RNA sequence: GGAUACUGC
DNA sequence: TCACGCAGTATCCTGT
């Protein structure tokens, strides 16, 4: 209580039931409402992506919660200037939000189950103690009773209190509520009732708080947009609230242009056939997936990119995940004897399954006529001179001297300077030279 | 069965009445003919949805049996007024189907006892809950679906009481209360068990193998193994973690991988049969089981 | 690409 | 000395 604070917020959770009546700033005003939009938004992701008992949940949502400065932890200190802060905050920016999220039933439906969702995660960081001060200070009135009524009705608890022992049973303490609400507990003889009232001891209970809190809200949000054309008058306001839920708070397609410079060319023939047809048979789809893991392309990336490629090809979309998944899993070792395997070398694509009509594999050197690879050689515009150099390796039967050509001629470098021995290889120094 | 390979001869490679040609010609024959039942039954103006080489399946969109009856009769008649010898007959009356693949569905057959009553018995054809290599409490995890979802009930409450079930599985495997009985799986050696020559990756092959290891009869060919998927601490894939069901009764490091049953064998047979179904897909069963719903 | 199962019609 | 046909769905693996 520094300067200009008072006792206007005495606990961490509340109803936010009486409106803001301070001046604040446009900066302060737009800090908040983002940085309230923020916290509804991670809440919202967290609840999509995990359950929310989980502790992942609790994890996420208390380092949103640090990061961005809003109250959810208790503190058994006093009421520090820096806490009433975050408190002040808190309180500012959900009305802020509420004329947000008030224009439209979808809006305020989502508005209602994040401040919900938000509100049940405080309530399950809330200590005895303190949530008895928060059942007190609303009003909700759940019991305290005193000692001398529990030991007025001590036998009758003890049997109402399944597995609860005399001395830890002294050690405890119970709460009167009507019966209208411990419904749960009623129906199976679970509680003791004495005169409409239920004697529940210290996981339920935030169902009720959460009941009583959402049937406020929704009241609430009704008023607001009951009260919508004062506020549309304010211009400065008008561009956030009118638009606050649309606030925004290696590649695959890039792999292409790696196929022009870097990919040997073996690589070069899998992808332009691939590009032409959308499918491969079993041996290109071995060797280019395992090229593709060579250059980086994560299990996610390749994932995405075969199963973009192949649902061109007028196939279903669910019988990629059928059977091409398992495969491609299978090359970056994630099942089966799961073994990183190594990209094939060379070698191994030279004395590998040798390729026949409709296929595509193998090196091109190899597995290339020499008219063809002229041909081909041709229609890269490689010089005269060097196509004639590479047909004469080529004819030695040293295709991996006449790939090392290759990269000299397209590399404009007069000695390639590297013992090319996997396409991995080639790709790597042709990135270095590049890049 | 006599009949059919009377016919089924004709394409044996083996056989000293080899006419390939002929058992073409007959498949041929057969396949025109199915055609031109479909044809007229759309130069009708009915629905057809289904048929397997020989039958046709169609949608009667009526709710009065006497009245589709009639349909069955007229459209009969008309079909064999094209044939000689050929005849057509109504194979049965569904009243609901769950038409889910190719040679996989569910129904109920309505047998009439007379004055417009009827009794209706579950019919399954090629569903996993009628296969033998799926252990028995997926399959009747599989069957209550089935229960429910051919019933009358409001499709809403069809829903929450497959929750129920579900979860209550959930909580049966996760207690380990399951009969061990019910975490069989059973498979047939087409060869014997030495021929195969993935002894690690094919599980009941293993099993076998550790059967003729031990001091009692051999299993060859043609003779079914049950094995269960158990915990060892090896840290292998499914397929390597294979166990004849008295070695778990046995040995004190081997426990059943709840997970694996809860993760491969419920949840598959459960979604396929859910996948038509609306308000229930993949991931909430999985939550209903209490698996992770991330990757599903 | 291969291997292992078992349903149908 | 043997052994019926084909159409279809589901699961799993590819190091020396
Ligand atoms: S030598 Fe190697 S990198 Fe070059 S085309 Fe042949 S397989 Fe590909
Ligand atoms: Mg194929």
């Amino acid at each position: 209580t520094g300067d200009r604070k008072g006792d206007l917020y005495p606990s961490s959770l509340q109803f936010y039931q009486h409106p803001p009546t301070e001046n604040i700033s446009l900066i302060e005003f737009e800090t908040f409402a983002i940085e309230r939009l923020k916290l509804l938004k991670a809440v919202e992701n967290l609840g999509v992506s995990y359950v929310k008992n989980s502790e992942e949940y609790s994890k996420k949502l208390e380092l949103e919660l640090r990061k961005l400065k809003f109250p959810y932890r208790p503190l058994h200190e006093e009421i520090s200037d820096d806490v009433y802060d975050l408190r002040r905050k808190d309180h500012i920016s959900h009305f802020i939000l509420r004329l947000a999220y008030c224009q439209s039933e979808d809006l305020r439906r989502w508005f209602i189950q994040q401040e919900m969702d938000l509100f049940k995660f405080r309530f399950g960081l809330l200590t005895k103690e303190s949530v008895q001060e928060f059942l007190k200070l609303n009003d909700l009135q759940y019991v305290a009773i005193s000692e001398d009524e529990k030991n007025m009705h001590k036998e009758d608890l003890m049997n109402s209190s399944f597995g609860l022992s005399l001395t830890k049973m002294e050690d405890t303490e119970f709460y009167k509520v009507p019966f209208q609400a411990a419904l749960d507990l009623v129906r199976p003889r679970k509680v003791f009732l004495w005169r409409g009232f239920a004697f529940i001891p210290h996981k339920d209970i935030v169902s009720i708080v959460l009941n009583d809190f959402r049937a406020k809200l929704s009241k609430a949000l009704a008023l607001s947009a009951r009260s919508l054309p004062v506020v549309q008058s304010d211009e400065r306001l008008q561009p956030l609230l009118n638009h606050l839920s649309h606030s925004y708070i290696i590649s695959l397609e890039q792999i292409d242009g790696f196929a022009a410079k870097s990919f040997p060319l073996c690589m070069r023939q899998l992808h332009k056939s691939l590009r032409e047809n959308h499918h491969l048979r079993h041996g290109g789809r071995m060797q280019y997936g395992l090229f593709l893991k060579g250059i980086g392309l994560t299990l996610e990336q390749a994932l995405q990119f075969w199963r973009l490629e192949f649902t061109k090809g007028k196939v279903d979309s669910e019988k990629f995940d059928k059977v091409y998944a398992y495969s491609i899993r299978h090359n970056y070792g994630k099942e089966g004897k799961r073994t990183d395997y190594t990209p094939y070398s060379c070698m191994k694509v030279i004395l590998s399954n040798p390729p026949s009509q409709g296929d595509y594999h193998g090196c091109p050197f190899r597995h290339s006529d020499p008219e063809l690879l002229k041909q081909k050689l041709q229609s890269f515009k490689v010089p005269s001179s060097g196509i004639n150099q590479i047909l004469e390796l080529v004819k030695g039967m040293h295709y991996q001297l006449a790939c090392q050509k290759y990269f000299e001629l397209t590399h404009s470098v007069d000695d390639c300077g590297f013992s090319l021995n996997h396409p991995n290889q080639y790709f790597a120094e042709s990135q270095k030279l590049l890049t | 069965l006599t009949a059919n390979s009377m016919y089924g001869c004709l394409g044996f490679s083996y056989s000293r009445f080899y006419a390939k040609p002929l058992a073409a010609l007959v498949t041929h024959q057969g396949r025109e003919i199915l055609l031109h039942t479909k044809e007229m039954v759309q130069k009708m103006n009915l629905e057809v949805i289904y048929g397997d080489t020989d039958s046709i399946m169609i949608n009667t969109n009526c709710n009065n049996l006497e009245e589709v009856f009639k349909l069955g009769n007229r459209v009969k008649s008309e079909i064999n007024k094209s044939y000689k010898l050929l005849e057509i007959d109504i194979d049965g009356i569904f009243k609901s189907l769950l038409l889910l693949k190719k040679k996989k569905y569910a129904a109920l057959t309505v047998e009439p006892t007379g004055d417009g009553k009827y009794v209706t018995k579950q019919e399954l054809k090629g569903l996993d809950i009628v296969r033998r290599d799926w252990c028995e409490l997926a399959k009747q995890a599989g069957n209550y679906v089935i229960s429910q979802i051919l019933s009358d009930q409001p499709r809403d409450s069809i829903v929450e009481n497959i929750q129920k079930k579900l979860t209550e599985i959930g909580e049966n495997v996760t207690n380990g209360t399951v009969p061990i009985t019910q975490y069989e799986i059973n498979k047939a050696l087409t060869k014997d068990p030495q021929d195969y020559p993935d002894k690690k990756s094919l599980p009941h092959v293993h099993v076998a193998l550790w059967i003729n290891s031990q001091g009692g009869r051999k299993v060859k060919a043609g003779d079914t193994i049950s094995y269960v998927i158990c915990q060892d601490g090896s840290n292998l894939s499914a397929s390597q973690r294979a166990y004849a069901q008295e070695q778990l009764q046995k040995q004190e490091n081997l426990s059943i991988d709840t997970q694996y049953y809860l993760s491969q064998q419920v949840h598959p047979v459960v979604a396929r049969i859910c996948e038509p179904i609306d308000g229930i897909d993949s991931a909430l069963i999985a939550m209903w089981l209490g698996l992770d719903p991330s990757q599903f």
